[PDB]
């Protein structure tokens, strides 16, 4: 949408300093016990069974960290994210079939991941970016279901 | 929660129209995937992805079947949905959020077919009889 | 934005023969009986006391036959939905203090009553129109809101 | 509905965080105000609406006294706020959707605030329950 130069910098700050390694693999952990219906689009990952078996389970990791960098087009075309989304948005509703609610749930944790690694740096006025900055991206993330 | 009041108020209202469940529910699920087309995804391995179909007749068939039972277990949805619940729980895995969606389109059939009976005082205590319903069906999801 | 043709028309047709006076009153008034809290804001209505009492408020009638015209300005300005209503926006932020949540919530009773009305002939492929242009329309009241 | 084990993780880390009660209000509506600008009608009879302002210190105080009533009434939530439903119905009337969004604030404050104990699985139970509070300050709405 239209970004003030402030969130500009708020977005360009956390993304500059985003530990993708740390974030990604406890964002998409805190999903799959915060959220259980989530595991069913990861049916090899292996062990979803419980809390310890997400939380350790290596597949997660490391396509946490894959998706955490699936924004990453986002706020490097901060004035052009829906367009930018075209293939995901394809692949993720004609390929994968997952139910686009999924990602308000996923940029919820991901939220909430990254609040507790900022701690006091996790301001209202940065929380106020961060979330704007992702609606844009869920919206731009379910554009092409039909 | 629903009060007396609620329930036969509900009760009433499907001693009316519970004869045309079979149209309620095939109008409803046909609904849902036109107005809500990313409610598709969990029906991508069907042959029929689209309104009146023979499982849009069988899958709306059986949800009216969980309304029909719902109000029979009126008072206990939990109690009475339980085994519902670990269906579309730990087997199906369907958002939540779609029972919001489901049970939107269900007032909007129920009201383009019986606008008499569908009064505001039966749309409130049947909101709130499908949001009871949904937050059962989601019991057994964490 | 974007409108196919068909939705075009069906909106055109819907609007063409939607009787105001009668939609309008049945809408405000089970919007207030299904979602009491909205009666919060008709405050000098009157009576508002019980279901009865609201479905024959004279006021409340009123009030409703104007709010369903309130959409007129949408739909013959149908490519700037946006900029049609960034004052009453206004209006119902800064002077009238209106949670737009209940925008939500009343374009929802709308949608119920005049399906009641169309019966069969309320399609789903008319629904879906009919739903997006309200859901614009309720985009565009909540923008002015900061 | 909350389990054993989710009111038992409710009650581990509210007997973990409960002493910072003050704060974790304070930062949450202030989140609200500032996150969620809409919210501010419902304290528009002030021209006050800023983060950590003595109006918005004080309504935090009391959201997070309600949490910790609602703790301790967590075996029966519906019952046990029945008078802060009613305030919020009859005399206030907050859409209940608001609930939902401070809910949101308050998973975040506690994120910031206690990192350690705000584990996946107090967040799921906390989560839990605080839906329930949300669908229990409802009761007396309709
Ligand atoms: C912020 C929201 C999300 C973003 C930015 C995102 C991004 C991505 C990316 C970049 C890929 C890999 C593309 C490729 O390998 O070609 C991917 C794959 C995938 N995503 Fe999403 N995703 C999001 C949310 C979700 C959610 C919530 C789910 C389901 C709960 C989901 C399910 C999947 C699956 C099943 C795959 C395929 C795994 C693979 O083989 O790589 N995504 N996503
Ligand atoms: C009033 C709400 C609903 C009720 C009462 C209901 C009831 C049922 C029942 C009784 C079954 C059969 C399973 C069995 O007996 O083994 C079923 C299956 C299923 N449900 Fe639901 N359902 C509802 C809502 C939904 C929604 C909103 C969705 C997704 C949009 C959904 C998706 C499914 C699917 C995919 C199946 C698998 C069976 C098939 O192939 O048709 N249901 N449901
Ligand atoms: C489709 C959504 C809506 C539209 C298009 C709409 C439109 C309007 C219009 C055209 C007016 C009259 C302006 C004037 O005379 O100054 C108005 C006033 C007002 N609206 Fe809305 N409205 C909507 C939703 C709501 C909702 C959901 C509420 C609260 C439940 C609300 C509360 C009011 C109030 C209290 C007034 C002032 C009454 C008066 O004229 O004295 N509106 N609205
Ligand atoms: C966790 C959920 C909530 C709890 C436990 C809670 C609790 C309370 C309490 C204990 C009071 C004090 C009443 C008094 O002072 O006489 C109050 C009042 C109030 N609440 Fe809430 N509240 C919650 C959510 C909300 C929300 C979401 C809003 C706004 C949308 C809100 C708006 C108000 C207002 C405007 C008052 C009046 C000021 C006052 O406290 O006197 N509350 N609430």
């Amino acid at each position: 949408v239209e970004w003030t130069d402030k969130e500009r910098s708020i977005i360009s700050d956390i993304f500059s300093h985003m530990d993708y390694d740390d974030i990604g693999p406890k964002a998409l952990s805190r999903c799959l016990v915060v959220y259980p219906w989530t595991q069913r689009y990861f049916s090899g990952f292996g062990n979803l069974y419980n809390a310890e078996g997400i939380m350790s389970n290596a597949n997660v990791a490391a396509h946490g960290i894959k998706v955490l960098h699936g924004l990453d087009r986002g706020m490097k075309n901060m004035d052009n994210i829906a367009d930018a989304y075209t293939d995901l948005s394809t692949l993720h509703s004609e390929k994968l079939h997952v139910d686009p609610d999924n990602f308000k749930l996923l940029s919820d944790c991901i939220t909430i991941v990254l609040a507790a690694k900022m701690g006091h740096a996790f301001t209202a006025e940065t929380q106020g970016a961060f979330q704007k900055f992702l609606a844009a991206v869920v919206s731009a993330l379910g554009k092409q279901y039909h | 929660s629903l009060s007396d009041k609620d329930k036969a108020a509900v009760r009433a209202l499907w001693s009316k129209i519970g004869k045309s469940s079979d149209a309620i529910g095939n109008d409803a699920l046909s609904r849902m995937i036109v107005v809500y087309p990313q409610t598709k995804i969990y029906f991508s391995h069907w042959p029929d992805v689209t309104p009146g179909s023979p499982n849009i007749k069988a899958h709306g068939k059986k949800v009216m079947g969980g309304i029909a039972l719902a109000v029979s277990k009126i008072d206990d949805l939990k109690t009475g949905l339980m085994e519902l619940s670990e269906q579309h729980a730990y087997k199906l895995r369907v958002d939540p959020s779609n029972f919001k969606i489901l049970n939107h389109c269900i007032l909007v059939v129920i009201s383009t077919m019986f606008p008499k009976e569908f009064t505001p005082e039966a749309h409130v205590s049947l909101d709130k009889f499908l949001s009871g319903v949904a937050l059962a069906l989601a019991e057994r999801y964490r």
